[PDB]
């Protein structure tokens, strides 16, 4: 959850130089990007998620 | 018959557990690093023709040349084999399709997309029971001016959301299986209205697979990635995938073959660009079962 | 020292009971014009969506099956009289086996179908249910159709529904106040919790995005816009 | 022959169910314009002052949890009307989870969430909770902050508690009666004892000398003065 | 898997256990001279350098000169240590304190008294995480005529009460983090009662060690105490202790320095005497982690 | 003391074309803009720092007698120093030729009459980054391209700690 006292920092990208093309070529583009967990990671406490629901559910 | 064991410890024992029933399903439940950027499950993760230990693709006499190989994937790890304990199948390429700058996606579904392939298709319909793998190709060139990326996706029971919002489950058999002719992905959803003679078919955004879950995510899926400037062409092996060791082909469509658009097509500077995309697919380590008269289905 | 990945483990994640339906019970006066209530519930996993959600990010699952049951009951009306302790009988009807049709009839004679007689007030009801598919595994998602729709024959014969397999897969439980009419009404109600043990699973699939709509994979207009706004540049 | 110090033992100084918390719930009738009571308690072992106190001998601490619930009923009304027997429902809510904001909604499927379902008029409930700190020992105290205020951001963005960590460290417990409303209304009181088993401590303080005032060290005005007057040379 | 062990007995026969349970948790509770004055645990004490084996204190280029040294304590008889398995720490004096007849006392809060101290100040501010252990050496001296008694505290979580009766845990990190400055005690408690403009900041009472306690019993604190009489300094050597191995030095403050006044200041017969208190510190061990662009603080 | 690792990147297109020669010297002492007085550069602009400092195709002398410029002018054919251009390369270099690469990687050892020595008071090496074959793009009279120096120093190690330096750099 988005809690201060446990933070991770900031991920960030930037121009190094700048992107160069020819003529004739398209001069915007766009970059996809993905994350996953590496072998080393692992959670605990199981518990219900709020990204799905039954409001209208009655239980 | 007591059983001793270890304790679920922290990091710094033991106890004991007793079967008082003869039925297992009364038992209670028995619960059971250098570089970090190793997989724990790789075949979980999409591997390569390459990567499992398995250029020229052949079956019959039909036979691809490819250099492109790093760009194959076989689904699960898994590679297809024989229902253990034939030239019909081979590679059949269907009609091609043109990718633009606003297509939003395609896709099929197997069997059904080969259901009229030679013999393929008639044993298939001959008999009751029949399996198969898969060898899906996809292809699509374009120049070093051009840009796009495709996201080629096999999907185990792709299961896809109907036209309506009054009732539910009700894509017609007809309009569920298309045939090699296709089925598209659309870009929102429009519910069919017409109440007293219902459209009965498929309705599938794109951002969401046609299914309810997000498109971004389909990559938990076996897939594969055209990527314009890098490859042309991308192979999926498909392994026989089912609850089944063999089932009715007609009645049941084991993998779905999406295709979505995940960077649009560009070219130097054309308004509006377009490439094909042609798919040649064979079937695998097949066999059928249960001959009798045909099958003639109701297709329309 | 070192991390462990048990409580991720396949078991682990699915390691707790989940409500998966309440069942509406009644016993009501002799006299009155309304019929006794008795409840029948068609077994599934897809009436409420927790436990629905977590079995859906795999396609195929196999496991033995632990149903636990709790029974509240309460007044209805504010006549101030008074009922004795009520019995419960929950008894499982297979697919081909005679539904009951009152609260009264013969099918509760039981003979064969297994039931479950609970008291009220006591620790709540629970068996296990072994692995009773009949397919090699159970089958979250099914890409067809249970029937084909032959040319020759007529239209309406030749259909049925997408992605359904048995009109029947796993039959129903019928539930009943064993007691007689009572001259003041009280209405009861049953709650099925369903824990998967011994379990395995295959081909896994992305979680549910967009709000369930019925059995299928179908989705409603207007619940189709779950992500939240966030520009590109703001952490 | 020899005195033993076991009983002073951190364990069997310990060793002992404490009362931590009340959480008051009820079950009205459905007429009623006010809505059906239910409990929302955050887990703490500062509401009440003794076990507090042990604690707080010492800065940081160890140990598995074992809960214990009392549960009580009675009647509000003269009403002379009846209710049958309650069944409760006390689920834990890990910090992340859907709270319930009512005594009927969804959140109580519990699909993931642990939840004790108890019978009014048997034992006591009783659970036990590993050590389940995200720290490697419970901190009893810490002077400092949640964050730090950066002179470029703006002064409130930056403000926080001090000796704060989490704004929710452990969930909190949400109870309910699972009985439907009923004519005459029941109002139920839920006891939480605490005991830790296991346990290890840290670090040693001066007890508590002056009446507590919150959660964090502050004292208020007018407790001040604990000592007695006794002359110095009177024994 | 059975368990049997001795009962619990007087002085003038044992008992079964069985596990049922997976997780240790769940597990009840297993319950485990010539010379009287002897300390049972020592460590819990306050004992000396010499104590548990272990003048010129030297750290870098920075050195002490000491001959009092029975006068040290190493805290809870642990020595500092690098978190297992530099010259930025050295010593740095701060600004000397005056001690009057009236004084009431004096606290400071470890790292933050030295967060201004050349690199190692540069150092905690530009990572994430740090650690350190510390060498406090309190400089105090007078003459055979003076007399008085200083008590030196290393309190750790050192969290102190506030100013205010309306509201709680509400001291403003500007006015709890007070720098090499230093911050004082006082004689008795002002509650803040400018409700719309709050001074959010702490009261510390001595004689209840600005905390709640009683300062008699800040004895269980390691400390030493610098008697006029027979000796003019005191040091203290302080292990990192936390709930973690390594943590925010900018949020989080671990250590606490307290000095007060066991016995007031006086001196041959003048009515109004002062001597300085010099305060000179060192890191120790120390380690830092998490590298990136400077914390610049809203100090005020 | 230190050593230094300095990376120089600059891409283009395959269009494109031009080349760099990235030059290291060792006591890099150039020649200022007085030609009334000599070795007066003012350390503050013998120090840019990060900044940079840029070569001239000309000697333009300040002529500013009463109020001294008191700065270098590095003319390009004569490195800066008196010696032809074209005679760099006895130096530790590198070329980046826009056809066959982008980036320039230079290891840098710490060179000096000295084992170790004053940070503040001597620059040991100088890099020099001059176009010996103009960029020039398909067909735009005038392009260009950005050139990116990343510099991590090495094997380094300071000595004699006191209080901070406040340099007059201005
Ligand atoms: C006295 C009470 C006896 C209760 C007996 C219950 C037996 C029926 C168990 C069916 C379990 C179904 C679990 C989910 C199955 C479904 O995944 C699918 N639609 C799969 O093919
Ligand atoms: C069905 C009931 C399940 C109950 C589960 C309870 C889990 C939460 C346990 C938290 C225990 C907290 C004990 C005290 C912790 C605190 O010392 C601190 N503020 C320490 O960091
Ligand atoms: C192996 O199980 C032999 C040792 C068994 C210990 C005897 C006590 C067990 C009591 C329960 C058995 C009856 C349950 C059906
Ligand atoms: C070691 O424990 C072997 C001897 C065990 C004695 C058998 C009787 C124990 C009965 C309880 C076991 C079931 C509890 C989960």
């Amino acid at each position: 959850i988005d809690d201060s006292f446990t933070e991770g920092g900031y991920i960030s990208v930037f121009y190094q130089t700048r992107i160069v093309v020819p003529l004739s070529t398209p001069r915007e583009m766009d970059i996809l990007g993905f994350v996953s967990a590496c072998n080393d990671f692992s959670v605990r406490l199981l518990r219900d998620t709020t990204h799905i629901e039954q409001k209208a559910l009655a239980q | 018959g007591a059983q001793v064991s270890s304790q679920k410890v922290g990091a710094h024992i033991n106890y004991t557990t007793i079967n008082y029933y003869r039925d297992s399903a009364s038992n209670a439940a028995s619960k059971q690093i250098k570089d970090v950027l190793i997989k724990t499950a790789p075949m979980l993760n999409s591997p390569n023709i390459e990567a499992c230990g398995y250029l020229q693709l052949t079956l019959g006499n039909s036979t691809i040349t490819t250099q492109e190989a790093a760009n194959s994937v076989v689904a699960y790890g898994r590679w297809p084999e024989y229902l253990r304990d034939v030239a019909a199948c081979r590679f059949y390429t269907l009609d091609t399709v043109s990718w633009t700058k606003e297509s939003r996606g395609w896709w099929w579904k197997l069997p059904d997309a080969l259901r009229d392939m030679g013999l393929f298709g008639q044993n298939m319909y001959y008999h009751y029971l029949g399996r198969s793998g898969y060898t899906v190709h996809v292809q699509c060139n374009a120049s070093k001016f051009h840009q796009g990326a495709l996201g080629v996706f096999a999907v185990p029971e792709m299961c896809l959301a109907g036209d309506s919002n009054t009732t539910t489950m009700h894509t017609s058999y007809q309009n569920a299986n298309p045939g090699e002719k296709g089925g598209t992905f659309t870009g929102t959803f429009t519910p069919d209205n017409n109440q007293t003679s219902p459209a009965r078919r498929f309705c599938p955004v794109d951002y969401l697979l046609g299914n309810g879950t997000l498109l971004g995510n389909a990559f938990v899926f076996p897939h594969q990635i055209i990527n314009l400037r890098t490859n042309n062409c991308a192979t999926l092996v498909l392994p026989y995938v089912n609850s089944l060791s063999i089932d009715s082909m007609v009645k049941h469509n084991n993998w779905g073959i999406a295709i979505l658009p995940l960077a649009p097509l560009n070219f130097a500077s054309e308004s509006s660009p377009e490439i094909p995309i042609t798919l040649t697919i064979a079937p695998m380590c097949c066999e059928f079962n249960g001959l009798r008269n045909i099958t003639l289905p109701r297709l329309q | 020292q070192h991390r462990s990945r048990s409580e991720s483990s396949i078991e682990s994640f699915f390691a707790r009971g989940a409500c998966v339906t309440i069942m509406t019970v009644d016993n009501p006066a002799s006299t009155t014009n309304k019929d006794k209530l008795f409840a029948v519930w068609k077994i599934t996993y897809k009436d409420t969506v927790q436990l629905r959600r977590k079995l859906e990010f795999f396609t195929y699952s196999r496991f033995d099956m632990e149903l636990t049951f709790v029974v509240t009951a309460n007044f209805t009306e504010t006549n101030n009289g008074h009922a004795l302790n009520q019995v419960y009988q929950i008894m499982y009807v297979p697919p081909g086996a005679p539904v009951p049709e009152k609260w009264d009839d013969y099918t509760w004679q039981t003979s064969s179908n297994p039931s479950i007689f609970y008291t009220y007030g006591t620790a709540p009801a629970r068996i296990s249910v072994p692995y009773v598919g009949i397919s090699n595994a159970y089958s979250h998602f099914y890409d067809g159709f249970s029937k084909v729709p032959l040319k020759d024959q007529s239209a309406a014969l030749g259909d049925s529904l997408y992605g359904a397999a048995s009109l029947n897969d796993f039959g129903i439980l019928a539930v009943r106040v064993v007691n007689d009419h009572n001259p003041t009404k009280v209405t009861s109600k049953i709650r099925v919790y369903l824990k998967p043990k011994h379990i395995r699973v295959w081909c896994p699939r992305p979680p549910r995005a967009v709000a369930y709509y019925g059995p299928g994979v179908d989705y409603k207009d207007g619940t189709l816009t779950p992500l939240s706004t966030k520009d590109l540049t703001t952490y």
